């Protein structure tokens, strides 16, 4: 047991819109960087993958995982695909 | 004529997670058990609450697992 | 005013689930006319029982599901 | 059985802008999917219920009734906005 | 609990007092290995006994089942 | 569900019923004899009915997914 | 109230020893008062014994059936 | 054998509009179909009829053949729909 | 109180021999006072082999009961 | 007021399944003609017992 | 019709009168328990009843599986 | 067939032919291990081809529709 | 003519060469006089390795099935 | 060590002596084999020992399936 | 094709005294080793052409 | 790591398959051996699948 | 060679001469089927046989069941 | 281990325009795909690799990395292809 919290993180304000990317872009791939290492140092742990009443929390980790980086591929994919139809038309 | 909403608990069922009554009393029977294991009163008893959890468990990662398919099948569907 | 109230009672609610009100008693009851224990009559051609009060209340008892009431011969805590 | 409602009398079209009916039809039907998906939750967790083979069937029928309703309405929102595309871009 | 402890239940609760009368029984009959009349109710109450734990165990095996075959169909 | 215009249980009591007699007196062959079939026709029952309830379900899934 | 078809092949031996199930206990009330007389016992070792293989054949054929029905239920996939 | 009944000369001297075709094979398809899902579950349902060899038997025919016809009607609308899409789609 | 089937069928023998439970202790504390009188010695002689084949007819049937039930449950699995 | 009436009254519904009512109670009835007990009696050669 | 009902008659038309003979046979034992003569033919009817209802039903479930096989590859 | 219009034996033969022989004795074990390989063997083939017929047809639809 | 897995079942058909023919012809002789060990003790053998014998085949025929099935899936 | 080596050491410690009880009491058997004491003795030491490893092999057994069955639905 | 001339001898072997275990027990090896190689084999092939396909169809 | 105690297990087991204090041992060792393959297999194919739908959305 | 031989040739060398200790036992038991010493000495021999060869099968079993699970997830 | 050698120095070029800078990419590449699809190859048809649970759990990551790396090389490619025809177009 052994925990952290970062807590002034965000401001609130309206922004100019150069950095609002970089702000998501940055929280995003951090947030993706540490599930995902998380969810490997579960599997090779061995108390807790023999355990039932840890696996079923693994199994919820890992499909939300799947679910969030799923949709942030497809709404970045339609957000460039507006930009393209209104230029080439 | 048209069926009810019916109304939303909405805040109640996050942080109504915590520790089940049912792993508790899981371990405590084996507990018991394991101090005199040819006891017949108390083999009856594990057997029932080792068969409860068993379908409790599986029940409820089947159930996990349907609801995250329709999930995944709307995102796909879009793109 | 609203968000706040909604809330707070229901945290209220699931954390009485941790409380406890049913605690037990004991009572210590004397017979003055009888004697509490069972007892056997082996007539010279017939063994015959008499069951004690604790025997044949227990058996009346058994299985019950619902309370008790009315033996002859706030309100949300009652 | 236990507790039931039904709405009987619905407003009249001659008072209601277009957009409200969409608002009042999108509302219900989100509703209406957010107390399924909770009820069947609770019907996992209550050890009877999770256990007796009478309230299995029933529960068995009710995720099977929520997976043709989710999926429905997933492909024909996809049709429609479909249309809209052939017509413009095209 | 669940419905197979009230399944359970239900023989625990159908035979009053088999659990008491079994051990006093056995009591009785060890202090004085050898009177017939001590000797022949013990062998039926412990026949009983026998019969009585058996059925308890594989009606509740039965209903499980049932139930994960049922469980089964879920996905 | 219905087809919205279109015109057109007591077998778990009697299951219930005989393990209630069953449970009082364990020794009865009569009482063994008869809990056995009871019990035997509830369970052939149950199976039947969610096997059908899946292949119903599976048709249904099958076809949307075939347009969608 | 519902019969089964189990219940039919069942029902088929009790209407077949009619009254066998009535000649068991008088039989037996007969011996226990008086256990020494030779006929008693001769006719009592008889009616038992035929008691014993009525109930005996009888379960093993109900699960025969039973057996065979969900090996086809199986099949429904 | 039971109540059998055949048309003749169907198109000898008349011929129906596509526009009736079509609504008269969604019909006779539709109605068969709701009457065979029935009959499957009152065999069912019948404690007679599903504790029997011989019952059981005839049941297993009956659940292939309908999900036969159904996947079999699927199939072949989807492949005929597309080919109408493929001669309108500029 | 509480008594299953194998109870009732036990009782019957010591509810049908109303008395020679006594009896033979009656005719044994008789004769011990006086081992060489004819008559005692011919009375308890066949009061002790009654209740030898009582205890015996008795245990018999009872396990014959038994097993009879141990059969039919082992088809419940 | 509608939607007022018909949440809590449904509520209230779903509440009331956690209240029981149907208590017992017990009565003690004397006999006055009668032995309680079942009783046994010998015949010729067979016992004859009234409940 | 069809052919799977095709392919399970050509079991009911090869077992001639097996169906009634079980059912006969079944009286006659009912009627006396106990005849060792009656017991050995029971026995005997029985078991080609049982291997004949289980050889048709996996039969028809293997043909149900070819014919769906196919109707997926017509896409 | 007996028939030719003018201008050896195979697995569906021999599957019929063997469900027919073994259906008038279910329960002999040389007739039942003689039918389990020709079904499976029918099973086999009747899998293979449909397979790829439809290959052959989807690399024809891509064509048509390359040249579109 | 035949498949692979015909050529599979018939090499325990010619591997085994006589067995098929001798079950039949102890049971022919044991059926005349049940009591005799030296027929009983004979018999025993015999159906004992029939049995294995028919057991091994079956089984054998499974798993080439289930190979075969799963190369044929990847056609796609 | 996972989970499973817990639940049976569980049963290792749960039975304090009886692995050397048992070892022992063969041993006094052995070295005078007709005593009707040491006889008594062992029957009940052995049968304790057969039942405790038949209850922890048979749970070991259910959790393995209760894991694998949900290791299942990862995919 | 070594492994494939492996488990033809060993079928022979068995076959000619189905009931010996030394026998039993070494084919049951084989033939579980073949199994998987076969399968291993197979899957792999169609990962390497469906990739060619996969490009193909990204610039057609 | 859980390949080498799980080889020495076996080991020691070999040299005298009749002991139930080894065979005991095996059985939990064996067991989640099985688990821990299955469990890793399964994450890694999910992980490879995500990936490979990017692209396949963007191409 | 393969990974499933050397497992299975694990055992054949832990237990060096088991498999012609029986049959050399069996040999001399034929020779006098009724020396009681003989009897003795053969049941243990055939019983340790016995659990050698099942174990042996059900290991190698375990092993292919865990390779098949990794190869379907080439695809 | 046994019969194992390793090439200590890289031979060297000069790279001093678009055109070599294009070529020494391409060559980079091949060749690592090449050797990839060799090594796999192999490790598909040595038996004590084929049989192994811990030979065969790095085979499975050896073909993922595979298909992924061919992927992106191919899509990359096409990106850019599809960029100057789109400009020389316009
Ligand atoms: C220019 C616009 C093209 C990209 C539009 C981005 C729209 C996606 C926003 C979104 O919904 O995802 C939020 C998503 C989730 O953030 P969260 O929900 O707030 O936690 O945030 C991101 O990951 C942003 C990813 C941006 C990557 C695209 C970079 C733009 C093109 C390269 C620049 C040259
Ligand atoms: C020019 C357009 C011409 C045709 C337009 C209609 C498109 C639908 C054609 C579908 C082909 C049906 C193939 C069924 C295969 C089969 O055997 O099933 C028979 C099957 C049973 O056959 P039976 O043996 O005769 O009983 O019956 C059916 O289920 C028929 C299915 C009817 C569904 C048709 C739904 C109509 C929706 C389209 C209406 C829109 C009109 C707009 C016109 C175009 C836009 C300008």
């Amino acid at each position: 047991i052994g925990q952290a919290v970062n807590i002034r993180s965000m401001e609130t304000d309206i922004v100019s819109l150069d950095d609002r990317l970089l702000q998501a872009f940055s929280g995003s791939a951090i947030a993706t960087a540490v599930d995902k290492q998380t969810i490997t140092n579960r599997i090779e742990d061995p108390n807790l993958v023999t355990d039932p009443k840890e696996l079923a929390i693994s199994q919820e980790m890992i499909s939300d995982y799947n679910l969030y980086v799923s949709m942030v591929s497809t709404l970045t994919r339609k957000g460039v695909g507006a930009v393209e139809t209104l230029l080439r038309s | 004529a048209t069926p009810w909403s019916g109304y939303l608990d909405d805040v109640s069922a996050k942080f109504d997670t915590g520790v089940d009554n049912l792993q508790t009393q899981v371990t405590e029977a084996l507990d018991k058990l394991a101090a005199k294991p040819s006891d017949p009163a108390l083999l009856a008893a594990y057997q029932s609450k080792l068969s409860e959890y068993n379908l409790y468990r599986n029940a409820q990662s089947n159930t996990v697992k349907v609801f995250k398919d329709i999930d995944a099948a709307i995102i796909q569907n879009f793109r | 005013y609203v968000d706040m109230v909604v809330n707070a009672a229901t945290m209220m609610d699931k954390q009485n689930d941790g409380i406890e009100l049913g605690r037990q008693k004991i009572g210590v009851m004397r017979l003055n006319n009888t004697f509490v224990g069972d007892r056997t009559y082996n007539l010279r051609d017939q063994k015959m029982v008499i069951p004690g009060i604790a025997t044949a209340i227990e058996r009346l008892l058994q299985g019950e599901e619902q309370p008790l009431g009315n033996i002859v011969s706030m309100s949300l805590q009652e």
